[PDB]
């Protein structure tokens, strides 16, 4: 049980893990 | 033009130029001082000068009121 | 004096570096924020009027970090502050002359302080006080700069300026930041009034308009004879920070100027964290007025080399004659002369172009170089990565730094500041009582261990 | 909101404070005031200015 | 010549206009209040108990700290007259003479 | 030792303002925020 | 939170190895 | 609810939300 | 030309002095003692003001507070330049311009001679005479623009002013002049919404 | 009438309010949006044609 | 002559001005705020304004 | 009666004494082992004055 | 003594109360000060002098 | 010389205030200073100075 | 003659002389430097010099390569 | 330390040289892998910072 | 390497406080700046000596 949250900066006492913004959507469209 | 690395390393070998500038007026070896505020009394004669004889408490400019 | 000292117009007339955007080398180190075209000032002067005598009326704010945003609970406090009538300091001329010799702001008549209260219902205003007064939660402000700054001197024509710091605990240390200040324009801040400050123009020390920022060459960060602080072979020249690499054979300059490669990488990484994932122009909001990228300016020019043209003849200013017969001899006066083909500006184009050697430099100002105290130079938080490592290690190391600055004929100052934490914890437990406790971690200034 | 946001009693919004004592040196001016934040009201120090 | 006696050769005189100088208060009124001098330092105290809460050190300058803070909040290109905020902005062209 | 007592007390590391403030204040400051904001007086740490 | 398996390249100053099963 | 009654009502429910207790910014 | 009435090109709102509001001749609406001036709104306090001015102009310290409070709510946590998105081209701070000049006072000046336009001569001999026509004259010393600088620095009196275009003065009907909602709190109380009140 | 009537150039010359940000009070309350340098209007005028 | 070093006849003591103590690298020893100029011991006020 | 406008000069001249700066909180000599010579800020740690 | 002889907070050692009001008649000069002794400190009146 | 600036410190010599040891609070403190030249300063010859 | 102990202490007393020579070319003060390796025109004037216009990317004297 | 030397007429430089115990321990756990751990004990080339 | 100016004696040095865990001694001599390259860089064009 080794989560990767320890690699995240801490803003307070909780990690700064982001939301599900993991994208590569764009084209000229 | 010599005496302190006049032919080799210098500018400042000497020191740990670590004096932090001392923060107190008067650290300027030969800079003609300006003047007493407002007055432009030129003299502020240079702080490497005649400061044993402490500040010459010159008579204040009150010609109109005092007379 | 600095009027009635006629300058020969041919010095910088219409043919100087007729092709390139080259900063005039004689006035590279002249303060640029002293100008009739300084739009910030000419608006700030015409605000008072256009006459000699001005009955002004100003609204000076409060800018101390522990008072600027305090929320005062209902007590009854004193508020005392010493002002300053030194005309050289409060005023600001455009020539940087000495205003103490000419005319001064004679009188401060009726300074009186104003305060604005939000009209809040007495039910909530009492509830808000009742809990804001509780010691569990109390205001806490950190100075925005948060850096213990010290001024080290640099004499005339000096190049290598070393500094030192005695053995000390670097608990929460966020990095360095340094610049150069000409010593003829800086007040002795610790004194009530210094009669040796013959200056009126912009004062980069306490104002923020740095221009001499481009005269550094090399920096070394020695921790008590250990290898340099980045010394895990983490740079192109891992022993010290090149900045303004001179004539050089290997490919280490960058961005069409003489700024070296790693230093650009360090500077870009520090401000924007855009070093490792390719270089791109940062976000418009992310670079501010005092940021690195907005002010960086490379430039270059080519001049007739003297050691290869085989016909070079160094003509001094008084003798060159371009545009003769239609302008003054050496003063902006009535035109005197005869016409005749010119000789001064050696052609650099056409079928008769002379051989030349290019010289390229850069012009960065209004910023202070930054060297973050982080393992990868990034900014992953306020309490840097290596700050916590010192605390866990819990040991003290001395610091030794040396610089190589471009020599100048006038004494200057090396203005280096260490990034620190400068937090306060103001707490008001009863009516009309403020208890502010100050902490400044890596360079403490307290005589009380609680 | 209507219930408990702002008072209905009499209160000033802007207050001027004259110096209690003043010292005019040749190059100084030392003005000392006395802020008086009355009961049931809080003052944010950012609003004050000389 | 070297005279002002209205001589014959005094007809041929030229006069350049004097150089411009513009003098007014500094940006944000820096320097008008002594900040950071331990000698003349301010006092915000709980009058009932004269316990000053503005203990100020000799080094950290709050003039330079405030200028950076002002730039961080918003942008310093609109001239606010009340606080007298007007950043000293040298003309970009004059510093770097692009001679076309 | 990533946290020293002097650091947590002065809010250089540890809980952020949304936590160490009493629950009464946090609820209050969230409410009265369109006017009379209180969010620039309690600093909150950002360690790395 | 995959697995922190810790059986006992390599280094001489530690007899420790970690298995990560993803 | 006494504290929550001090916020503007965007419709029926108040406008509370998005806890923005900040003040960490410095040079960096 | 442009019609300020229906396209928003107002330019004369810099000529107001004082606005007084009374509900059926009761105490003034602005409040109990909400304003530095006792019982009215003061603008353009130009003739003389012992301690009430703002931004090196002749406005009022309370009118500036009200105006910035109605538009950007920047009234109580200190003043600052509002954000760009919140400052449009019809807003107060975008179009507020203070100014001041230094005319030569005649009461205290020793020898002042008010010369009318047809008699004052400057730059003569190299320009026209009262009309953009062919240059006529001789050169001579000039006389009209009284100097204000240098060794000869004839005494002067300073008059300040301000311009505010494309903007309508605003007095929100709220207790604290804020914008806590579109439907104001004061225009919701039983006192105003359950009875009839006059207005002067 | 508003074109055949001449104006004395010296009324506002290069020496008026020198060094001052004055608004020329005689021409202060005149309409400012009536001008050749009214970029909005001269765009609409030239948009139709010439 | 008369050597002041080993024989306690010191005579050039009156030629001193500000003397500063700064203990670790920033903390100034003379006190938190304990003198009229609480950053260094001033011995000869060469020119005094107050 | 025929005097000339003048200006004063002060100075002090002390000999035989060595200036002293006691290492105590109030500078008083309440004992041999001083007051700050036993508290743990200046006893437990190690500093380097300048 | 090392515990309760003297404080550790930033307490000024000597104060410089300035006259609140003053007059200069033909024969006398009257000055008025409001000396303030803060809480938890005690002033010995012998150490006062105009 | 004849014209001479002076900077003197006068003690307190009233028995109820000469050493009072007054506890915290806030007290007004005023005193009338003689300005009669004849009484203020003495002359060796015994003549009249006024 | 004069300077640091024109009459007394220290050929060098000022310092702690602890600048450990920092090792980087150009540490010397007024040495007429050598040539770029095999480019003798006495190029390196000094590291106190026209190095204000640093960056003289000089095309060498290779004329046959040019033809 | 303090070396006193003969006054040579040209800019020489001292060449102090301490004594340390720098060693290595090269380890080759498997094919194609080599690692070392340097250690200079008195004047350590690495510390907590680097 | 520590520099020594021309015609100068009494060279002082120092090392800031640190540990001497396995120090073994000193060793020193006196080179000449004319005959010592700055081999901390790739190529020093100020070293003219065969």
């Amino acid at each position: 049980d080794i989560n990767f949250a320890s690699l995240a900066p801490r803003h307070g006492t909780r990690p700064f893990m982001g939301t599900w913004n993991e994208i590569g959507t764009s084209q000229l469209n | 033009m010599n005496g302190t690395g006049g032919a080799f390393e210098g500018g400042l070998f000497s020191p740990y130029l670590t004096t932090r500038l001392p923060g107190w007026a008067g650290v300027r070896q030969n800079v003609m001082g300006s003047t007493v505020d407002g007055r432009p009394v030129l003299p502020a004669n240079s702080s490497t000068m005649t400061y044993a004889t402490v500040g010459n408490s010159s008579l204040d400019s009150t010609a109109a009121a005092a007379a | 004096y600095m009027n009635g000292r006629v300058v020969a117009p041919s010095l910088v007339d219409a043919y100087i570096n007729i092709g390139a955007r080259w900063s005039l080398d004689p006035m590279d180190n002249v303060n640029p924020f002293n100008h009739p075209r300084n739009a910030g000032l000419r608006y700030r002067s015409m605000l008072l009027g256009n006459g000699r005598y001005v009955p002004f009326h100003i609204q000076v704010p409060q800018k101390f970090f522990a008072i600027k945003n305090l929320l005062l609970l209902p007590g009854s406090y004193t508020y005392e502050w010493n002002f300053r009538k030194d005309v050289n300091m409060i005023l600001q001329s455009s020539l940087g002359n000495d205003l103490r010799v000419d005319g001064a702001s004679v009188r401060f008549d009726s300074v009186n302080l104003y305060a604005t209260f939000f009209p809040m219902a007495h039910n909530t205003a009492s509830t808000l006080e009742a809990m804001l007064r509780n010691d569990t939660h109390d205001q806490s402000f950190n100075d925005y700069l948060s850096a213990a700054n010290m001024l080290y001197p640099i004499p005339a024509k000096a190049t290598n300026v070393p500094i030192s710091i005695p053995s000390r605990n670097w608990a929460a240390f966020r990095g360095w930041s340094f610049t150069r200040l000409k010593t003829k324009e800086t007040p002795s801040l610790g004194s009530g009034f210094d009669p040796y400050f013959v200056y009126s123009g912009s004062i980069p020390y306490l104002d923020g308009t740095f221009y001499l920022n481009h005269t550094f060459k090399k920096v070394s960060i020695m921790f008590d004879s250990s290898v340099s602080w980045p010394g895990n072979d983490r740079l192109l020249t891992p022993n010290e920070f090149e900045i303004k690499r001179s004539v050089d054979g290997e490919g280490y300059n960058v961005a069409q100027c003489n700024m070296t490669k790693d230093w650009f990488l360090v500077q870009m990484l520090s401000h924007y964290n855009i070093g490792y994932q390719g270089f791109h122009v940062p976000e418009g909001y992310k670079d501010r007025m005092y940021s690195f990228f907005r002010n960086f300016q490379p430039m270059s020019r080519q001049v007739v080399d003297e050691i290869n043209y085989k016909d070079y003849k160094a003509v001094t200013l008084p003798f060159q004659h371009n545009n003769s017969g239609f302008t003054g001899y050496l003063a902006p006066t009535m035109r005197q002369g005869q016409p005749y083909p010119a000789n001064f500006p050696y052609p650099l184009i056409g079928q008769t172009a002379v051989p030349s050697v290019t010289q390229k430099k850069f012009l960065c100002d209004r910023v202070m170089w930054r060297i973050p105290f982080s393992s990868n130079f990034m900014s992953m938080g306020a309490l840097t990565d290596l700050g916590q490592n010192m605390l866990y290690a819990n040991s003290a190391h001395a610091l030794d730094m040396t610089f190589e600055v471009d020599p100048m004929d006038e004494p200057t100052l090396l203005y280096l500041l260490f990034e620190v934490f400068d937090v306060v914890r103001v707490h008001q437990p009863h009516r009309g009582v403020i208890e502010a406790v100050y902490l400044r971690t890596p360079f403490s200034a307290g005589n009380a261990t609680t | 909101p209507t219930h408990d946001v702002t008072t209905d009693r009499s209160q000033r919004l802007t207050l001027r404070f004259v110096p209690v004592d003043r010292e005019a040196t040749t190059y100084l001016y030392k003005a000392r005031f006395t802020l008086a934040v009355g009961d049931n009201r809080v003052l944010d120090m950012a609003s004050t200015y000389f | 010549g070297t005279s002002d006696n209205s001589s014959e050769i005094n007809l041929v005189q030229q006069s350049m206009p004097n150089r411009p100088n513009y003098i007014g208060f500094r940006d944000n009124f820096v320097g008008l209040m002594y900040y950071n001098s331990t000698g003349n330092m301010g006092v915000l105290a709980g009058q009932a108990s004269q316990l000053n809460a503005v203990v100020d050190l000799q080094d950290r300058n709050t003039e330079l700290s405030y200028q950076l803070l002002l730039d961080s909040l918003g942008d310093r290109t609109r001239y606010f007259s009340m606080w007298n905020s007007a950043v000293d902005s040298y003309d970009p062209d004059v510093r770097i003479i692009e001679n076309h | 030792p990533s946290m020293m007592p002097q650091w947590a007390y002065m809010h250089i590391a540890g809980q952020d303002a949304s936590e160490y403030l009493s629950p009464g204040l946090v609820q209050f400051a969230r409410a009265t925020d369109t006017y009379f904001s209180l969010g620039n007086k309690f600093r909150n740490p950002t360690v790395a | 939170s995959s697995i922190g398996l810790r059986p006992d390249g390599r280094s001489s100053f530690t007899p420790n190895q970690a298995y990560l099963t993803l």
